[PDB]
């Protein structure tokens, strides 16, 4: 389904139209508040005390109505920005005057034109409005992808036809006046002439809630129903990824078909899409949702997070071929009844792995003897009542933590599940470097190596939501400097993702050390903003088993762990050709674990979480 | 009289002179429940706006943004739906019958102008482009987008059948040739100033226009020189429209949004000035049986008749 409005410079009488509009299916509808020809006077006398209502009555619509159905827009007269100083002052009052009475009828969104490229005056009017008392309506800015003069047909004789990219710099230079307010929104305007891939990829970072299709780019197939490019439809398919709400504005050229069939090509082509990738399906609901990482070492996880972990069948079947290989390798056909390996799932939950463990000794046909260590007692009277009532004497539950557990025996293989969204962001190489004691000389750890994956990425709404973060009581600032796990979604991926960070298991080195320097450059050939760096992993279960989150290698299916994010304070202009060099340290105490970074090229950031002053891991 | 509004709405947006002395009213509601427009015909100017003493009428279906006579009979309207709609009047001149309504634009139709031919029209509006229109088959010729912006006024040449002023908020004035193969070629002064508002040709010399802008200032401007000519600071507001008195040397008459009208001679200089309107003027007519009375409308639902010293 389709969430669309039809935009409308032309409304004779309000009960009529809507309904005409609502009849041809549409959701909303934009038009004016005031009349668009009806220029007013507030300065200059006669034509100040001009008599009668300046628009129409509220009482046309009903409340329901104007806070659903009615998208205000901007008279086109009202210039704030013109250089004539009569017209500033009188586009100043008329836009505070229809804004005003925007915000009177509850409106839930306006459209605003950024029809050019100095808006200040224009950003200054809309700031002083936004911070007018406390409203949640949205501003919807009306920019073209290409610009009007850049548009123009090749006419003119005696004047003939990063330049190609200057809308996007109306709205990112507004916006930033606008200190990126939660209220400002893109209405991205569509033409007929279509822009760079560049220019096309750097909208989508943007908040483009609206998208607006004029009648004059819709092609016209053999039967007469309008269509679009070839262009257009990848266009218009990469929309709906972002779930905008798109408008129709211009008359109908296509007055052989109904108007509402400029609709229906839009649901055909939603319905066309290609099938939803399970992992979207899945994570459905959870797109740019900021969460803080869990710490299952720190903290015992609650019984239904735990639930999420164990609804993800190519996880376990991927641990399960892991050790189903190690078993085969290390115990041979003759020793098949006479050799007992000594599994240790170093972390067991609710007991996913050691069910695995077993699936995976039944299918090597080989003999197992399990121990489950786990700290979080709430989870161990899981595993008992798993191991008296299924399991048997087989497992041997261990409610204790692996790095003081005084092993009875020493263990064939370790199975751990102990990694996050950036590997060793849930301290793995510090519970398993504390359990190596007890593992044999010629032990496997499954798994045996992990790895760390930055990506510089630009997302000015993740970059708006982490600044809705601050919190009484703590650093104003603190929010840009801590970790959160969220499935990205709005967000440009401005370099390619390089490793960061590499622990391997067991840690043979004499001199075991887990903190971490590593200087990253990222070629970045776009002209961008960046606002954080994407974490993803990759980890070696064993051998050619293999698990990731890394978007190019990403395990089909998997959906267990959602990218990190790491945030910057400032977002930071990038150019095309220059290489952003982002610097990650792995500190740590006797106490806690931390990350701390810092941007040093093109321009400097500030070195973000020292001392783990904002975010901590707990030991 | 029948098929007429009962009332005209406040807003008087033109007002032309027939050969006759008929005066052609249009109107819209700019304001209140409903937002159209209407057209009137006058026989006895002395006795507009008075709806009860019109000789014929009819509302349009939205606003008339403006209007023009096509030949004695026909009424080519600018409307707000994107339309320009053609309308004819009866054998009994009683009644005002809708010719064709043809919605071409995507946004308000802001400016029309029938050229020399009779049979062709070029309408400007907001969503920059002009149109060449045949009146006869009821079609677009020619849709042309050389304006950045939303275009301002359009003017036809007095005796060129392809030959037409254009102007429009990206601070371009021009000046079209359809013969042609990029008919658009922009004039005026090469420093950008001010954005033009209204266009005029010279009633009798093919080759010169003036033209006012958005901070007061009427200019004479000939086409062969491409700077101006003259200028004169007339208006303390954005020029609205200017028109030429049909003498054989003809004076101008400027109106803008400060209340006021002004006729200027030759030299840009003035010799009449009125404040007898109380809000914008919109229009300014002279009348053809006495070359010395200048009728003007205005959104204050005010048809004066000036008495122009010449
Ligand atoms: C074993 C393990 C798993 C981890 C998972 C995650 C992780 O991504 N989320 C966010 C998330 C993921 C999936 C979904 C949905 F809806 F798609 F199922 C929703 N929300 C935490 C959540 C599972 C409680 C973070 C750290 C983890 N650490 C671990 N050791
Ligand atoms: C299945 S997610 C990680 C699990 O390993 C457990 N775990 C984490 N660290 C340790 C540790 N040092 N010793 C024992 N169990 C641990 C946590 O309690 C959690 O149930």
């Amino acid at each position: 389904r389709v969430s669309s409005g039809r935009d409308l410079n032309c409304v004779p009488e309000i009960a009529d139209t809507l309904g005409a509009v609502a009849k041809q299916g549409f959701d909303f509808l934009c038009m004016p508040v005031f009349h668009p020809r009806f220029k007013r006077e507030f300065i200059q006398e006669p034509a100040k005390n001009r008599p009668g209502p300046q628009t129409r009555s509220d009482l046309l619509l009903s409340g329901r109505d104007w806070n659903t159905l009615i998208v205000g827009k901007l008279s086109p007269w009202i210039r704030p920005d013109s250089k004539v100083e009569k017209i500033r002052r009188n586009s100043e009052a008329a836009m505070l005057q229809e804004l005003n009475f925007g915000a009177y009828l509850g409106l839930p969104a306006f459209l605003l034109p950024l029809n050019q490229e100095d808006n200040t005056n224009l950003a200054r009017v809309l700031t002083n409005h936004i911070h007018t008392g406390h409203h949640s309506s949205m501003f919807w800015m009306r920019v073209p992808l290409v610009a009007p003069e850049d548009l123009r047909d090749d006419i003119i004789e005696n004047a003939p036809t990063s330049g190609e990219e200057k809308t996007w710099m109306w709205w990112h230079n507004f916006r930033t006046l606008c200190d990126y307010s939660k209220r400002i929104a893109v209405a991205l305007e569509i033409g007929a002439d279509l822009p760079s891939n560049h220019v096309i990829d750097r909208w989508l970072g943007e908040p483009i809630k609206a998208a607006i299709l004029p009648t004059s780019i819709f092609l016209t197939n053999k039967k007469g129903f309008p269509v679009l490019s070839k262009m257009h439809q990848r266009l218009i398919f990469r929309l709906l990824k972002l779930e905008v709400q798109f408008i129709i504005t211009g008359t109908n050229h296509h007055s052989e078909k109904e108007f509402c069939s400029y609709l229906q090509y839009l649901e055909y082509l939603s319905q066309n899409r290609p099938p939803p990738n399970a992992y979207e399906l899945f994570a459905k609901g959870y797109e740019d949702y900021l969460q803080s990482p869990l710490q299952p070492l720190m903290d015992n996880l609650e019984s239904q997070t735990y639930e999420v972990f164990e609804k993800d069948p190519i996880k376990y079947s991927q641990y399960q071929q892991a050790i189903y290989k190690c078993l085969l390798d290390r115990v041979p056909e003759e020793e098949k009844d006479t050799n007992v390996q000594v599994l240790m799932v170093l972390g067991a939950g609710r007991g996913p792995l050691v069910n695995a463990s077993l699936r995976a000794a039944k299918q090597a046909d080989r003999r197992i003897k399990l121990y489950a260590v786990e700290k979080n007692p709430n989870a161990v009277v899981t595993l008992e009542n798993w191991q008296f009532e299924e399991w048997g004497s087989q497992v041997t539950v261990v409610s204790s933590d692996m790095r003081e557990w005084v092993a009875p025996e020493k263990a064939d293989i370790i199975v751990s599940e102990l990694l996050g969204s950036f590997a060793d962001n849930e301290l793995s190489p510090e519970c398993l470097d504390g359990a190596q004691h007890f593992l044999k000389d010629d032990g496997v750890s499954i798994p045996g190596e992990y790895t760390s994956f930055l990506a510089p990425i630009s997302s000015s709404k993740l970059y708006n939501e982490v600044r809705a973060c601050r919190e009484k009581d703590r650093d104003p600032e603190a929010q840009f400097e801590m970790p959160y796990v969220v499935r990205l979604h709005n967000f440009h991926q401005l370099s390619a993702p390089q490793p960061c960070f590499t622990f391997s298991h067991p840690n043979r080195d004499p001199m075991i050390d887990n903190n971490r320097y590593c200087t990253l450059e990222f070629p970045v050939e776009v002209n961008t903003v960046l606002h954080g760096f994407a974490g993803y992993f990759e980890t070696v279960l064993y051998q050619d088993i293999t698990l990731s989150i890394r978007p190019e290698t990403h395990s089909p299916g998997m959906f267990s762990w959602f990218p990190i994010l790491f945030p910057i304070k400032q977002p930071i202009t990038v150019r095309e050709g220059q290489t952003i060099c982002v610097r990650f340290w792995r500190c740590s105490n006797s106490k806690k674990v931390w990350y701390e970074w810092a941007v040093t090229a093109p321009v400097c950031s500030a070195i973000h979480n020292p001392t783990g002053r904002s975010y901590t891991i707990g030991l | 009289p029948p098929n007429a509004p009962a009332c005209m709405e406040r807003q008087l947006e033109a007002a032309r002179y027939r050969s006759d002395g008929a005066l052609l009213l249009g109107a819209s509601s700019l304001s209140g429940r409903c937002w159209a427009g209407s057209l009137w015909l006058f026989k006895d100017p002395c006795a507009a706006p008075n709806e009860g003493f019109c000789s014929a009428g009819v509302q349009t279906e939205a606003g008339v943004a403006d209007l023009t006579w096509v030949g004695e009979r026909g009424i080519l309207v600018a409307s707000d739906s994107g339309a320009v709609e053609l309308w004819e009047l009866d054998e009994n001149e009683t009644l005002i019958v809708s010719k064709f309504c043809k919605y071409e634009h995507d946004d308000i139709v802001s400016t029309v102008s029938v050229l020399s031919s009779g049979t062709q029209a070029v309408s400007g509006s907001k969503d920059i482009c002009i149109k060449v229109w045949d009146l006869a088959q009821q079609v677009v010729l020619s849709s042309y987008r050389a304006h950045a912006a939303q275009v301002t006024c359009v003017a036809a040449s007095p005796h060129k059948d392809s030959v037409f002023l254009s102007c429009s908020e990206d601070n371009r004035i021009l000046l079209w040739d359809t013969r042609c193969p990029k008919p658009a070629s922009q004039i005026g002064c090469s420093a950008p100033g001010y954005l033009p508002t209204s266009l005029a040709w010279h009633p009798q010399q093919s080759e010169v226009f003036v033209f006012g802008d958005e901070n007061g200032t009427v200019s004479l401007v000939d086409t062969k020189s491409t700077s101006c000519v003259l200028s004169s600071a007339v208006h303390s507001q954005c020029v609205t429209g200017l028109v030429f008195s049909p003498h054989s040397v003809p004076f101008l008459a400027s109106l803008s949004e400060d209340c006021s009208l002004a006729v200027l001679d030759s030299s840009l200089s003035e010799l009449f000035r009125s404040q007898a309107h109380r809000d914008f003027v919109r229009d300014a007519t002279w009348s053809p049986l006495n070359h010395s009375l200048l009728t003007t409308v205005g959104w204050d639902h005010q048809v004066v008749h000036h008495v122009v010293p010449t």
